[PDB]
């Protein structure tokens, strides 16, 4: 559930959550939240696992980017400049606040606590809402299939369009890749170990905080420029890829019912997308260098690897 | 929810290629020849409903429709072991069994004569479908029907399913043969032009280099169809593991699309599988390491596809996403990816973004894997232009000679001109430079 | 007071599903071949005096009526296990082995000429029934007698029993008057009838070809799902729970009043007894899935892509053990994902009722469901009976023995009448795709 594995089921919430875009889901109760989740499961394979009643949703008080935001500028002087910080500039917030919890009666009550809760919350609704722009990236670019029944030398703004959102969607892709299956299956892995191998469980405990805190650390969510970098990316992908819905479902209904118009159809805020996108990934990689020559965390090498692996953006790091 | 393909057997090769495909399914998934569900499978972890269909009997079925203009081979298909594994009314057989003869514009009137029988089929599977991904076309590019009405297929699924994606095994006439059929360059480029046009993403499936990797390293002397086949299905299996195991990311064949095809005019992607090794060289327990998986896939004696090393253009992989089945530890695929980039062991297009995917996924736990760890390589790379260039010089050789020019002048679409032969040639033309574009800075 | 159904099995088909219906019936009963209660069945959680009448001897007598007009079969039937279970009295072959020749009007002629004896038999079962409830005609509208003495026996007993209710089991076809005799049987099941089960012959062939792996699917084999539909639609009878126990209720719910009498049937589990499906726990939404899906549909409907189609009401009677919270989950899901489309001129009727089943039958499903809807995508199917009878009429064609018998003699007048009644159930059923239909015919 929080680690998304057999993520069919958050595949298929995406839709749910997108009727939810204008007001944060804490304005309304969970229980019909997880209705709608039951009635999701029992159309995929999930019977054999007797353990996803002990999943409930909480409503947090704040969204994900500004729980964040707020958690990565606490006990620093960021706090007072983003005290004024609200979501309605950046992304909106509509299904970012939706998380998991595990409450698990005694004693395993005593494994599972409101502090390690409360990061499996905001890791949680991170990985659910890059989950969703993902999914919302791969939709557009699967429904710019129906661009093919069009001539090449009419989409050339498209065509920039559609190579812009394609940037986006791989970056998106690589983000996630590597905190996947260069991160989160590593640390699951050696939780298994530590918890096969020890038997006291305040040592349980302590090896679950210390793997929250790896898996925070590679979440870049210890360094508060980087978090906010991570953030405005994602928004812009986010509005970037609600911009393009409206009129590739549009123009996707235009060619199926008829089987400088495509220029007004792509608006000047592409390129302006474009430039943003640029300049967040360029800051990305470069507080991912400092971060690896000063503070020298593991996990900033990867992120600048990632970021330059194409022969064009090495020199530039 | 599923991402259902549907697999579209197109002419001889493409229905034997629809064959092994089913085929390996079958035995990834656990099911028996009869359709029945193994034993061992039935508390299988894996999502089934993404690739096969649930029959009344707990039965995962392919949503496969085998098309053949000839006989032969759907009656081959009818009296293969999986005969009773596909729902009969899935099965369109062309009762006129003069095949397209190696015309591509007989198997494209064909199609057309036959457009009612198969989008009613394609609708019925659509509907039938939850949540149906897209289609999957396996047809070869140098026969008759495999070229036209796979062609006509594809454009139809292009048209019908616009918001699905259309992956094709397009299997590449041999370059370096005299084809029997004179027309086959013809075929080739009217191929190669519809996959330009009208697929989303085309495999390049080259009979020639399977043969060669079947000689050089199979020691196989004169590789039969069989054993064709068996490699075609192996190569579909390594590209569906990322389906059937379940991953925390790319999940799904729209978001393998997005980490395949970042230029939409340069979406075919070349495939590579690893060990190359027969049966008899039982190599002792080599503990395959990250870096000796990624050195294989980048070894060229593992490409599927027979690409010019052209010295003069110095091509470059436009983006790369390596598959790695088995127990593997993804500090180890970091360690090598690091050790990759630090070697510069890959030359990437200089004006595209940076794409190197890696997924960690298990392998069917029904498969014996003497492999402790395999890989396979899913490439978007400039140098499959050097193969549509020699698809493009035989089409230049046989039109600049008019070479089996009689039977498209036969058929409606070319009996007037050969504007579709044209068009082809501009379109191949137009992909062979932007793959040379591709392969530049000034690319973007 | 008992609640009697009469069972009318008229011509070769409808004859075979009554006899497969009395064996379902036998079978969910304990009641031996002879139609004694088996000694197993002593404890049995159902009354057979529902739809059979007790003997003396406690032997339990099914309340069916068997005509056919050709020999063979009735003495292949009282040469059958099964000819202890009839009532020999009961059962009128006419001496006259002529038949209606395949002629829907014939068939009616010859059920006015057996009017007597089908009425006393009628009035017996009647008087031998503290309160019937209904008949079930289980006919073809294409043959000779199941059409014509379907439809004179239809009439007598609409006219007759003007508050019992009339449920057909009608086979729909695949004879150069099929389409006058279907026209004629579609206009009588419209007019005359409250309820028609329509078994279409093509959706079941289908069915059994792709689905039970069967080359060459046998009728006996078509029969024994008819039969299996037959048994789902008594199972909410056997079950005491508390809405719609009686036929005109099912019928009311079904085929949506009685002038919308054309049913749509849907099965599940749709498969062959070999298929073991794998240790899987049928879920309720799983169920409600398969019903919903088109291949679990037992009526062949035309996906024309011109008339958006609609339920227009829905009974699922579910059978087994069945979870009701799991049910409410699976109807509520199904709503949320309109998973199937209802009228928009009337309401959304979605019933499911849970029962037991009987402790004799072995259920090879811990749940089984059959849904049972008045959908408007019906219409297809009257659309191509009405494109048939334009086809023959145009050509004047197979009119050569119907102007043999008296009410073709002269005119075809009473087939033109039909035409339009059929007509006008089409342009309803069309109306039913709107919201406006509820006001559409008046």
């Amino acid at each position: 559930y929080f680690l998304m594995d057999q993520g069919d089921f958050f595949v298929h919430f995406m839709d749910l959550t997108e009727e939810e875009l204008k007001k944060p889901v804490d304005d309304i109760t969970p229980t019909r939240l997880e209705a709608l989740l039951e009635l999701a499961l029992r159309m995929s394979t999930a019977n054999t696992d007797p353990f996803k009643d002990d999943l409930k949703i909480d409503l947090m008080p704040h969204d994900l980017i500004t729980q964040l935001l707020r958690v990565l500028a606490i006990e620093t002087q960021q706090e007072k400049a983003m005290v004024h910080a609200d979501p309605t500039e950046l992304t909106l917030s509509g299904l970012e606040a939706f998380s998991f919890d595990y409450v698990v009666t005694w004693p395993l009550s005593l494994i599972i606590n409101r502090k390690a809760l409360t990061r499996y919350q905001m890791l949680f609704r991170h990985m659910f809402y890059c989950k969703h722009v993902e999914r919302q990236l791969c939709s557009v670019w699967i429904s710019n299939k129906a661009a093919k029944r069009f001539s090449l030398h009419s989409a050339k703004w498209f065509a920039g369009a559609f190579t812009l959102r394609q940037r986006m969607l791989n970056f998106v892709q690589n983000i996630q890749s590597y905190m996947m299956f260069e991160v989160m299956e590593p640390t699951w892995h050696v939780l298994e170990q530590n918890l096969r191998s020890a038997s006291n469980i305040d040592d349980v405990l302590g090896h679950h905080a210390s793997f929250l805190d790896n898996c925070l650390k590679d979440c870049m969510l210890t360094n508060p420029e980087l978090l906010r970098v991570f953030s405005k990316l994602m928004s812009v992908c986010v509005m970037f890829t609600n911009c393009l819905q409206r009129f590739t479902q549009s123009m996707k209904l235009d060619s199926e019912l008829g089987h400088p118009q495509l220029a007004s159809s792509f608006e000047a805020t592409i390129t302006k997308f474009d430039k943003n996108f640029s300049a967040h990934l360029l800051d990305l990689l470069a507080r991912l260098s400092i971060y690896s020559t000063s503070d020298c965390e593991h996990g900033m090498a990867s992120v600048i690897s990632r970021l330059d692996f194409n022969g064009f953006y090495t020199e530039r790091l | 929810m599923p991402r259902e393909i549907i697999t579209l057997q197109l002419g001889q090769c493409g229905n034997q290629i629809g064959f092994e495909f089913w085929k390996q399914l079958c035995a990834e998934h656990g099911i028996s020849p009869e359709g029945i569900v193994e034993e061992f499978a039935t508390e299988g972890t894996d999502r089934k409903d993404v690739f096969f269909y649930q029959a009344d009997d707990e039965h995962y079925i392919p949503r496969a429709v085998l098309l053949d203009l000839e006989p032969r081979v759907i009656h081959s298909i009818l009296n293969s072991p999986y005969a009773k594994l596909y729902n009969p009314e899935n099965i369109y057989l062309s009762e006129h069994g003069g095949g397209a003869g190696n015309n591509w514009a007989s198997g494209f009137s064909q199609g057309e004569k036959i457009h009612e029988d198969i989008f009613d089929i394609i609708d019925r599977e659509a509907d039938g479908s939850d949540s149906l991904e897209g289609f999957v076309l396996c047809h070869s590019i140098a026969g008759g029907t495999g070229s036209g009405l796979g062609s006509y297929l594809l454009e139809r699924l292009n048209d019908r399913y616009p918001k699905k994606l259309v992956q094709t095994y397009s299997v590449f006439p041999n370059q370096d043969e005299m084809s029997d059929v004179v027309v086959q360059p013809y075929n080739s480029l009217l191929t190669l032009k519809r996959l330009t046009q009208n697929a989303d993403c085309v495999v390049v499936l080259d009979n020639t280099a399977l043969n060669r990797i079947a000689t050089d390293r199979l020691h196989i002397q004169n590789p039969s169809f069989s054993q064709i086949n068996q490699l075609v299905s192996t190569i579909m299996s390594a590209s569906t593991t990322t389906l059937r195991y379940p991953g925390y990311m790319n999940n799904d064949l729209i978001g393998l699309i997005a980490s395949l095809i970042p230029t939409p005019r340069l979406h075919f992607l070349m495939t590579g599988y690893t060990p190359l090794t027969t049966d008899q060289s039982v190599a002792s327990v080599r503990k395959t390491t990250v870096l000796d998986v990624m050195r294989r896939l980048l070894q060229p004696k593992n490409v599927m596809v027979s690409t010019g090393r052209d010295r003069q253009t110095n091509h470059c992989y436009i983006a790369i996403l390596n598959i790695i089945q088995g127990e593997v530890d993804p500090t180890q695929v970091h360690k090598s990816l690091q050790r990759i980039r630090e070697r510069k062991l890959a030359n990437f297009i200089p004006w595209g973004p940076a794409s190197i995917q890696v997924a960690l996924s298990r392998k069917s736990p029904y498969l014996p894997s003497a492999h402790r760890v395999s890989g396979l390589m899913m490439a978007n790379h400039t140098s499959i232009s050097s193969l549509f260039e020699s698809s493009c010089q035989q089409y230049d050789k046989l039109r600049k000679r008019e070479a089996f020019l009689e039977q498209f002048r036969k058929e409606d679409i070319f009996k007037e001109n050969f504007d579709e032969l044209d068009r082809s040639r501009e379109v191949v033309q137009e992909l062979i430079d932007e793959y040379h574009a591709a392969t530049r800075p000034d690319y973007i």
